[PDB]
């Protein structure tokens, strides 16, 4: 009880938030420098999680399991959506083509990586995976920044990668290609006194698909 | 089957029919030769309409032979010269011999 911190308060910004977006029914404003808070929010967040020396075996949320830091307080509050915040997956994925408006997606399903559990990407509307095969293949580079983690939680589950075991073994013909560019790339720009985000987030997906069946034929 | 690639082995097909073998021999790699303790021959076809996956793990008894006559051997050679009609021999061993 009274948990209040000894800096500025995270969800009096929050709470600013939730009356921003939370009243935005078709007034025709974009948020993208004003969510850039709710990717930014977390990340700060997320710099002070690391004094506590968390394990990282962690597939649940700290508001189940640690009510010490604000890590477990401000995730709980984004989760209790209520359909309000689970019309945004309908909404900024089924009719998405524009940047601006694919920036209102791949930089918060990031958000809630820890949230999003099973069955957003199993659901019906299941043209969100077919979408990131074209936002992989077709994107922009801020976009492709955000854009490969996005089916980890697809190849948590086995049942998409066993309903997908040949559609994404064309796609990763393609990323490995961009994962032998970055060597070439970063080495290049360290050799010369003598960018690795997205070689962080791309391993992220290819970690669930690295055990499966019939793709080491490829790897090697 | 064996992938070289992979490098482990691979389940193409499986006939489900319950006969206890007594010697079996590839014939032309799509044709395969079987035995019985029964006493008869019979070749189980690898299934060419591979439409989907459940019939194309399945394959097909194609023709059916009473040799009456237990079967141990199989192996490949003919008796004739060369002189260098039809096609591959397979000769086989049995219990009453009977070649």
């Amino acid at each position: 009880m009274t948990t209040v911190v000894v800096h500025v308060d995270s969800k009096a910004e929050l709470t600013t938030l939730l009356e921003q977006w939370e009243k935005e029914h078709g007034s025709g404003q974009d948020m993208v420098p004003i969510l850039t808070r709710m990717s930014q929010l977390i990340e700060k967040e997320t710099e002070e999680y690391r004094k506590g020396d968390p394990d990282p075996f962690d597939d649940r949320h700290p508001g189940r399991a640690d009510p010490e830091c604000m890590l477990g307080h401000l995730l709980r509050i984004l989760f209790k959506n209520d359909d309000f915040m689970n019309a945004l997956v309908n909404a900024y994925v089924m009719t998405s083509r524009e940047p601006p408006l694919n920036t209102a997606a791949c930089r918060l399903l990031l958000d809630i990586m820890p949230g999003l559990e099973t069955a957003v990407v199993f659901q019906e509307k299941e043209g969100i995976v077919e979408n990131l095969f074209k936002w992989a293949r077709e994107a922009d580079q801020p976009l492709r920044t955000y854009s490969t983690g996005l089916l980890g939680g697809a190849m948590e589950n086995q049942d998409i990668a066993a309903n997908y075991r040949d559609e994404n073994s064309q796609l990763v013909a393609i990323v490995l290609r961009r994962l032998r560019e970055l060597q070439l790339q970063e080495v290049a720009l360290r050799q010369e006194n003598k960018p690795a985000i997205e070689q962080r987030l791309i391993l992220q997906y290819l970690t669930p698909l690295g055990e499966y069946q019939e793709l080491l034929p490829i790897f090697m | 089957a064996y992938k070289p690639m992979e490098g482990n082995f691979e389940e193409i097909a499986r006939d489900f029919n319950p006969n206890w073998m007594s010697a079996v021999e590839i014939l032309d790699d799509d044709n395969f030769l079987g035995a019985e303790n029964a006493f008869n021959l019979f070749v189980c076809q690898k299934d060419s309409a591979a439409t989907t996956d459940e019939e194309r793990q399945h394959l097909q008894e194609v023709g059916l032979f009473h040799l009456g006559e237990f079967v141990n051997v199989f192996c490949h050679g003919s008796l004739v010269m060369q002189n260098l009609p039809t096609q591959g021999s397979v000769l086989f061993g049995t219990v009453n011999g009977m070649i």
